[PDB]
């Protein structure tokens, strides 16, 4: 309204309209895909697929834990 | 109009007074005899029973003797 | 025997240290308030990183107390007295180093006003506070722990906002001293018996059946006191919410937990068999304490009213987990005992934010501040969550590991525990909602600020722990374990 | 200064313990309640190993784990009456 | 070095010795049931 | 990969609720909408890998809670209920997304809406995907959490923040009573793992002291888990807080009260049947439960005002159908149910946000109709939403909900006859209020303003392309998934569900029944269709008895206020708290009696003691002399004169006269 022009948010306030949004969000989105990379990483290591599947799959491609956990008796 | 403190209502701070002194208004009264006795008595020795039966039921299921208590 | 320990790092140093801040800022004239002002920070802060330096050398695998040393009081040597810790007292040492500081800060605005005295009385309780905590004799718990009451009063007398100050200052005095005297009768029946105080020594003796009871009711008779337990909390409300925002900080984030640790540290080891005779009665009181005073929070009508309140069924939850006398119950009655310390004293600097401004703790003034305060309306809906036991926040971990330990020993008082989780939202929300939401009343107030930095910086560390505690407890878990088991073995021999 | 690995314990009870008169030796009291601990945590530890057996032949039998899992499951719940300080006693 | 091999090492460094930590323990325990009996001697000594 | 699923709406929601003041509504709507449909694709991929691939996933990340035997942990668990769960809550929330982008176009604070609905993702992912009922509950609190914030979203307006807090209080009940299931779980088989508990489920027989009473432990972990069910499904006990839900704006009320969250409950009794099929007295209850809360809400409905509660009551009524599926022991059918519902009422609940926005707000129905014509596309949506949920043959919705009453019909229990019975006469309630619905809003003479009439527009591109897609999927989605999920000795689900053989009766429900049976709900719509096309054209006098008969007006009321449940709870169970909270524990205790005998009393006798004593010190040398006097003759009496008194006198006497001295005078 009147006085909210001088209440600083983090989400911006009503009617948030930055000069440089698009910059900004083409930062943001640069931003979460740096962060996705190790995450994904870190998910493709920690995975396991006990059974076979009846087709091929993407995950195949990145994470080699298929079939292990034949052997359960020797869990610890 | 000048500064941040409260304008204050004199109703809403006669309300939060009354509030804080409210034991200069107990009567040993037939309705305050009745909920100190039923909530400030009675209830707390039910639990305590309830409380004291399940340790005994759960006894017998062992088959122990009751455990004593207090 | 000197007990002195190898370890560099020591607690006599960590005790000496707000000792010399004292005693420097005695001399230093009210002129110069911010050469006060730096020197009491800084001595706050230093004693902190002491205390983590004393978390790194802590080991986690023995029941035995470490940095164990002694302090030797007659050349007779008849009585010589031992500090130590262990996985129980660790983190409340901790705690009572991290939150000193947080003290000194809420203040630093006004100590122009405030002078050395101030900082002074803070860093005299930090002292004391601390040797409390690190004590292996009965004898100076009891004479560590009364002598807090000195600066304490002082401190809710001289800088509690109004004039209710007074009263709210003898009850508390007088309510401690009357359960520090009910103690200090159960050491002197203790040492009749067996011609000491040292606690390592009374872990191996054995009391009577018949002399366990009396001992055991002469010590619940302080610390209910202490906890408090119906129907000996009445003190409570009127000292939490008269005192300034640093002693309210203080009282409810440390002195609360004297009563707990002194059942954790005492009752429970030294009697067994009277911790076992009277769990229906520990369980009745704690049980009727969560509900009664959770409807009583639900109509309270003063925002310190309501966080005071709050603090009496955490507490006798923590109670119940301890004498659960399993893992999960003492494990959550300690990891909820510092989650406690952690959030109350958050939720009493977000109340002092207000109070400062706008000087008045009456729910009905504010309303709205969402649309003037967002950070602060935000840390204060966090801080609302944790304090509802929400997962994620730290006090859930401690709430739901106690409601596990109370479940394998009694299925109704887990039932009665639980309905803290129903009552607690109810308050917790509907202070939030009055408080923040809603529409602005112009009428009452029309000026306002957010938070500045230092209450930004103040409120970091407050969230950065309960993230911690809440998402990977087990840093804390794997320090205590040891500690909890052999407590809760202690006593039996299968 | 600690030397670098794992905590080391005897294996044994402490001898100078009298079940009868646990209160005689105290040294030997304090020694026979850490030991009991440790012995008690061992017992956890197994109970955990055996639970790990169970997750991985449920995962991996899928609808016959009735039938493939029976003495593993038997095995858990065995050794999980009588663990720690839970619902039973010794 | 490597930061953390250092920190390995400092660390075990600030350590109590757990052997001798435990045999300072047993001393005062059998020094002290075995020296509970002097001073209560004193308190049985007759004012007349 | 699977990691991305999860927590891709968390990154989301992070960015636009702590850099939203950088990216204003077009970022933040651009940044949370990429984020779930990125998850919606992933979560496509793991429905391929998973389910038609016959490969489960299991992640662990790290222990959470590790104290002793309790073995809490952040671990994952990719099964094919779970993909099912993803598919519905990633795409409905992706297209929830793109819709609010134009819906919320005009509001003030957009960017902190679309955080939250990222958020409540994130959690209701936690919740489907977790491995431990830990995790599960952290999912649970989440969601609740989650659809809280989003309830009072306008938080200046009063029924909003009541809403929300009633919501929050509801769902704390039932979480209270999961909380409790879950202790339970733990006491009995020292584990809260998914996969332990399943496996170790038939083995425990003991019985248990619950309460004072003594009872089968799995039975009481199962009443108590569906507590928690109870409260998040909006069943019978627990249902009030879904109609004033709608107090949100329109994309939470699609996304979070009427496809993903408010099916918790379904979802937690399907994955948890490896456990419940050990209790038929739990069945038994959920049976009776999910009939009872299908007809109470299919009866509260017929006479709402405001589209949004018609369309709450209808999901309030069609989980009571998915409830009692379960408690016959047919999961499969239930969650194929589920994913059926998430698309027809999602298009309901967009389709009446359409018409609300075009109608400037307008909400009652009253002052609706005649608009057919100016909304083509949106009466389109909606006739295909309502003809697939009345279960219009070979449409989405048929597929499933026939099934069901098909099923209860063969079971021959007493709660499957009444579940039977109410589901049943609720298909003809429920095919009454969904036309009445339609030719009120968009077939009769118009009864709106010229104002409202004059300034509509049908929907803007970000609205219509969720539409189109929920229409193609509440057309063609049922026939294409009836074999893999409910197929006859379907392998789809693989272990993720497991029904006993002695409790299998699909077969026989496709066999045995009477052809008659089958057609009851066909007949019923059509009956309830007629009803309402009299009722809402051919009428103009049936409304003179709610105005002349005083029995006709209460019903007319009875119905309208939901039974009078939420009016008999608030006076006789939250005004009894309330009361208490000050009256009692406050007034009559801590105020009260513990101040008279405590701090107030003790000072008061302490006071007028002292100044008792205080006179004696009377300033007169006579009063001092003749102390001195009565203390010397005291002494000489008492330890000299006291050998032959003791045969008249005794030491209780004495010190009973001298402490009755103080109360003379
Ligand atoms: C045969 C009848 C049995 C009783 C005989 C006494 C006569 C009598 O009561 O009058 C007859 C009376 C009525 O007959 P009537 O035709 O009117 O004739 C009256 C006479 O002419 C007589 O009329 P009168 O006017 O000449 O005499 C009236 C008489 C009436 O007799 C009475 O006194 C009875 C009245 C007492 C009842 C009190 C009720 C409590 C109400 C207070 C409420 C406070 C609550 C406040 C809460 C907060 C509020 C917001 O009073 C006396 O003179 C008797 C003196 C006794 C005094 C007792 C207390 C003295 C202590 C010092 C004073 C108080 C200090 C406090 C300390 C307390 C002591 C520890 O009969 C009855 O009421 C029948 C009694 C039935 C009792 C049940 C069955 C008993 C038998 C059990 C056998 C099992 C074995
Ligand atoms: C871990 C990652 C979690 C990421 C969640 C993002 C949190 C969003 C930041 C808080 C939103 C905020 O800044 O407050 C807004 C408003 O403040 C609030 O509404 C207070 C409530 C904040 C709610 C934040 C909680 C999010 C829920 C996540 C819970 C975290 C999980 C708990 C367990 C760890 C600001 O106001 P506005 O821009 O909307 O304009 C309105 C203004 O007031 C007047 O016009
Ligand atoms: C004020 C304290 C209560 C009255 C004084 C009193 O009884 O003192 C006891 C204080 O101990 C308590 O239990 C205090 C009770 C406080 C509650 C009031 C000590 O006596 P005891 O009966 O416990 O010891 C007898 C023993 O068998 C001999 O060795
Ligand atoms: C030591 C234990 C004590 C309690 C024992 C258990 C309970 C027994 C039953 C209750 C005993 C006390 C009964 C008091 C009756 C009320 C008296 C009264 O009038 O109340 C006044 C306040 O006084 C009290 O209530 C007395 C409080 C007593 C509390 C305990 C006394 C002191 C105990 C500690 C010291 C002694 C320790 C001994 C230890 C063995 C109110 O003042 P007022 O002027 O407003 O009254 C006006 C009147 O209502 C008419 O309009
Ligand atoms: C199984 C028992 C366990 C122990 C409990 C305590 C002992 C038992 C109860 C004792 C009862 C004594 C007799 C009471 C009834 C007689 C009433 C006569 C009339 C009356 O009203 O007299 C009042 C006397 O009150 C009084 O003298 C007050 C009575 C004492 C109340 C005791 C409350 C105990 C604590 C409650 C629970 C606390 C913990 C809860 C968690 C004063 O009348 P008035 O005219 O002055 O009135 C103000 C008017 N202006
Ligand atoms: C203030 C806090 C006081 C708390 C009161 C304790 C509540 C329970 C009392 C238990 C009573 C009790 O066991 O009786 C005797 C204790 O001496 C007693 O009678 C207790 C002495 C303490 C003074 C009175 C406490 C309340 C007054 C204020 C021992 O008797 P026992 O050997 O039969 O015990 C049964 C063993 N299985
Ligand atoms: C509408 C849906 C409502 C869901 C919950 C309603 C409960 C109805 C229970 C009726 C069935 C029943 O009696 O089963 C009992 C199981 O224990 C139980 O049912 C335990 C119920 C306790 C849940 C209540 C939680 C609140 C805290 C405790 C309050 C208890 C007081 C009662 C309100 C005994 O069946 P069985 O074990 O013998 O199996 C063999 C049966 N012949
Ligand atoms: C299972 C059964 C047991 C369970 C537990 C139940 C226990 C029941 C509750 C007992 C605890 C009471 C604790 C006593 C604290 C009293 C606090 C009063 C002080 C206060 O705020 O007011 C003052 C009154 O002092 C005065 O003038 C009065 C003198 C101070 C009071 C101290 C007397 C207490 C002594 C011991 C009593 C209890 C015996 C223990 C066995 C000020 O008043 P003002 O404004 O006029 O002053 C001039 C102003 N500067
Ligand atoms: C210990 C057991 C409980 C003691 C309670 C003492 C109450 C004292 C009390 O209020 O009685 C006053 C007399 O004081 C006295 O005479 C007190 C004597 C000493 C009591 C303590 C020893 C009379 O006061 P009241 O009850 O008539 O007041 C109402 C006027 N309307
Ligand atoms: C279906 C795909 C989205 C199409 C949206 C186009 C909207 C349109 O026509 O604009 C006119 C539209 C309004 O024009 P009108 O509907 O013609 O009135 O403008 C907007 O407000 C929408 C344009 C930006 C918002 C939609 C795109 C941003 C979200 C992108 C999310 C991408 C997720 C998938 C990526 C991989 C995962
Ligand atoms: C408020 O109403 C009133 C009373 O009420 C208190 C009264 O009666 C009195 C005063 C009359 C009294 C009490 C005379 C009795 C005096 C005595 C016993 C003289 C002894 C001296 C003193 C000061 C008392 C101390 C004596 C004690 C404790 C006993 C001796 C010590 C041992 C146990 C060894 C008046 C005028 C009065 O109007």
């Amino acid at each position: 309204g009147d006085f909210r022009a001088k209440v600083w948010s983090m989400t911006g306030g009503p009617n948030c309209r930055p000069k440089h949004w698009r910059r900004n969000t083409a930062i943001a989105m640069f931003g979460v895909f740096l962060v996705c990379i190790p995450i994904a990483k870190l998910s493709a290591k920690l995975e396991q697929r006990p059974h076979m599947p009846v087709r091929p799959i993407p995950s195949q491609i990145w994470c080699k834990n298929f079939g292990t956990k034949d052997d359960y008796e020797k869990e610890h | 109009g000048g500064g941040m403190e409260t304008n204050k209502n004199k109703f809403i701070e006669d309300w939060g007074s009354a509030r804080e002194n409210l034991e200069h208004n107990f009567r040993w009264t037939r309705r305050n005899f009745a909920l100190i006795g039923i909530f400030g008595i009675a209830l707390p020795i039910i639990v305590y029973k309830g409380i004291v039966k399940d340790f005994h039921m759960q006894d017998e299921d062992a088959g122990r003797p009751h455990r004593k208590f207090l | 025997l000197e007990h002195f320990c190898e370890c560099y790092f020591n607690l006599s140093g960590l005790i000496l240290c707000p000792v010399l801040g004292s005693i420097i800022l005695l001399f230093i004239p009210n002129s110069r308030i911010r050469l006060i002002r730096l020197i009491g920070l800084c001595a706050s802060l230093i004693t902190f990183l002491y205390s983590l330096v004393l978390w790194i050398q802590f080991d986690s695998s023995t029941a035995k107390f470490q940095f164990v040393e002694s302090l030797r009081w007659l050349p007779y040597e008849n009585i010589n007295f031992y500090l130590g810790i262990d996985g129980i007292s660790l983190f409340f040492v901790i705690l009572t180093t991290f939150l000193i500081p947080i003290c000194i800060l809420v203040g630093w605005s006004g100590m122009r006003s405030y002078g050395k005295e101030y900082i002074i009385a803070f860093l005299i309780c930090e002292f004391l506070m601390i040797a409390v905590f690190c004590m292996l004799d009965l004898l100076l718990f009891y004479v560590f722990f009364e002598s807090v009451l000195i600066p304490m009063f002082i401190i809710i007398g001289v800088w509690g906002s109004r004039q209710r100050k007074i009263k709210a200052a003898y009850q508390f005095f007088l309510y401690t001293l009357l359960g520090s005297l009910f103690m200090l009768l159960a050491i002197l029946l203790i040492l009749f018996q067996t011609g000491t105080t040292d606690l390592q020594i009374l872990l191996t003796t054995e009391f009577s059946e018949r002399r366990q009871i009396f001992l055991w009711i002469a010590f619940f008779a302080s610390f209910a006191v202490k906890v408090p337990m119906v129907p000996v909390h009445i003190w409570l409300p009127e000292a939490h919410v008269e005192a300034p925002t640093a002693g309210s900080v203080i009282l409810a984030g440390i002195l609360l937990k004297f009563g707990t640790y002194g059942f954790l540290r005492f009752s429970i080891p030294m009697f067994p068999e009277a911790t076992l005779c009277f769990t229906p009665f520990i369980y009745t009181l704690s049980a009727i304490a969560i509900i009664y005073t959770s409807l009583t929070t639900l109509r309270q009508i003063d925002l310190k009213k309501i966080i005071a309140y709050s603090s009496v069924a955490h507490m006798n939850l923590v109670t119940i987990g301890m004498f659960s006398l399993n893992i999960q119950g003492i494990g959550g009655s300690i990891l909820l005992m510092l989650s406690h310390g952690l959030v109350s004293s958050a939720l009493f600097l977000c109340v002092g934010v207000l109070y400062d401004r706008h000087k008045t703790r009456l729910v009905r003034y504010y309303g709205g501040l969402v649309s003037t305060m967002p950070n602060f309306s935000t840390i204060f809906f966090f801080f609302t969550l944790a304090n509802m036991s929400l997962p994620g926040t730290s006090s859930f971990i401690g709430e739901f590991l106690i409601l596990v330990g109370a479940f394998q020993r009694n299925s109704l008082v887990a039932t009665l525990a639980a309905l803290g989780m129903i009552l607690g939202a109810a308050y917790s929300l509907w202070l939030y909602n009055r408080v923040v939401s809603g529409n602005l009343k112009p009428d009452f107030l029309h000026k306002f600020s957010d938070l500045n930095g230092r209450e930004v910086f103040i409120f970091i560390p407050f969230l950065v722990g309960l993230v911690w505690m809440g998402v990977y407890p087990k840093v804390f878990l794997d320090c205590m374990h040891t500690s909890v088991s052999n407590l809760v073995q202690h006593g039996k021999f299968h | 200064g600690r030397k670098k690995g794992l905590p080391e314990f005897e294996e044994s009870a402490p001898d100078g313990f009298d079940p009868e008169n646990p209160y005689k030796d105290p040294v030997a009291m304090v020694e026979m309640r850490e030991h009991i601990v440790r012995e008690k945590w061992i017992q956890i530890e197994k109970a955990k190993i055996l639970r790990e057996k169970v997750k991985w032949c449920y995962r991996v039998e899928g609808v016959n784990h009735y039938q493939k899992c029976r003495h593993l499951v038997q095995q858990y719940l065995d050794s999980t009456r009588g663990v720690g300080w839970g619902k039973d006693h010794r | 070095g490597f930061i953390m091999e250092f920190a390995e090492n400092l660390v075990l460094r600030l350590m109590e010795n757990p052997e001798e930590r435990d045999r300072k323990a047993r001393e005062h325990i059998y020094e002290m049931h075995e020296r509970c009996k002097k001073i209560k001697e004193m308190w049985a000594l007759p004012i007349r | 990969m699977y990691l991305l699923i999860v927590f891709l709406p968390l990154l989301g929601s992070s960015v636009a609720g702590f850099f939203g003041r950088f990216l204003g509504s077009e970022g933040s709507a651009i940044m949370t909408t990429t984020c779930v449909s990125f998850s919606s694709i992933l979560s496509l991929i793991a429905f391929y890998e998973v389910a038609l691939g016959a490969s489960a996933c299991y992640l662990r990340i790290a222990p959470w809670i590790s104290s002793e035997m309790f073995d809490a942990s952040w671990g994952f668990l990719f099964d094919s209920l779970t993909v099912v769960m993803l598919i519905v809550v990633t795409f409905i929330s992706s297209l929830v997304h793109l819709y609010s982008i134009s819906y919320m176009s005009e509001d003030p604070h957009s960017p902190r809406f679309m955080c939250y609905l990222s958020i409540f993702t994130f959690f209701m992912l936690m919740l489907v995907t977790g491995d431990n009922f830990l995790q599960l509950f952290l999912g649970w609190e989440g969601v609740g959490l989650a659809s809280y914030l989003l309830i009072h979203f306008w938080f200046t307006r009063l029924q909003a923040d009541k809403a929300a807090i009633k919501a929050m209080l509801v769902n704390r009940v039932g979480d209270f009573g999961l909380a409790l299931g879950i202790l339970g779980c733990f006491t009995l088989f020292q584990t809260v793992d998914f996969s332990t508990i399943f496996a170790c489920a038939s083995v425990p027989r003991n019985s248990w002291i619950f309460c004072n009473m003594r009872l089968n432990a799995i039975s009481l972990i199962c009443i108590l888990l569906f507590i928690g069910a109870v409260g998040k499904s909006a069943q019978i006990g627990l249902h009030t807080w879904l109609p004033d839900a709608m107090e949100g704006p329109t994309p939470v009320s699609a996304l979070i009260h009427a496809a993903t969250m408010v099916t918790a409950g379904v979802f937690m009794i399907a994955r948890c049947s490896p456990l419940f099929e050990y209790s038929p007295t739990a069945l038994i209850v959920i049976t009776f439960a999910g009939a009872m809360t299908s007809f109470l809400a299919a009866t509260t409905g017929i006479l709402q005002n405001d589209l949004k509660r018609v369309i709450a009551y209808s999901t309030c009524s069609q989980l009571g159908y998915m409830i009692f599926a379960c408690g016959i022991s047919n999961y499969s059918v239930s969650v194929f149910h589920l994913m059926n519902h998430a698309f027809f009422k999602a298009l309901l609940f967009l389709s009446a946000g359409s018409v609300i926005h075009a109608m400037s707000d307008e909400q009652d129905m009253r002052k609706m109709g005649g608009l057919a014509s100016s909304f083509p596309l949106t009466y389109a949506m909606m006739l295909i939403g309502s003809l697939s949920l009345i279960g219009f043959p070979f449409l989405t919705g048929f597929y499933s909900k026939d099934v069901i009453l098909e099923l209860a019909y063969t079971k021959y229990t007493i709660s499957g006859n009444f579940a039977f019975w109410l589901g049943s006469v609720s298909v003809l309630f429920t095919s009454y209020y969904s036309f009445r619905l339609l030719f009120l809003t968009f077939l009769v003479p118009t009864n709106s303003f010229g104002r409202d009439i004059s300034r509509c527009h049908d929907a803007p591109i970000p609205m219509a392309i969720p539409l189109i897609l929920l229409a193609l999927g509440s057309l063609f989605v049922g026939y294409l998934a009836k074999d893999m999920m409910i197929g006859l000795g379907t392998n789809f689900w693989a272990n993720s569900l497991l029904v006993l053989p002695k409790n299998e009766i699909l077969a026989e429900s496709e066999f045995a029944a009477p052809t008659i049976i089958k057609l009851i709900p066909i007949l019923f719509s059509t009956l309830g269709a007629f009803v309402a096309y009299n009722v809402n054209l051919v009428a103009d006098q049936f409304q003179r008895a709610f105005q002349t008969s005083t029995f006709c007006n209460r019903l007319y009321s009875f119905f309208n206020k939901r039974w009078f449940f939420d009016q008999v709870l608030n006076d006789f169970l939250v005004r009894s708290f309330l009361r208490f909270g000050y009256e009692v524990s406050f007034e009559a205790l801590d105020k009260g009696a513990i101040e008279i005998l405590g701090p107030y009393g003790i000072s008061y006798t302490f006071r007028r003691l002292a100044e008792r004593i205080s006179q004696l010190q009377s300033g007169f040398v006579y009063h001092y002399a003749f102390a001195m006097l009565l203390g010397l003759t005291l002494f000489v009496t008492f330890f000299c004169m006291w050998d032959s008194l003791s045969s008249w006198v005794d030491n209780r006497l004495s010190f009973i006269l001298i402490v009755s001295s103080f109360y003379t005078k």
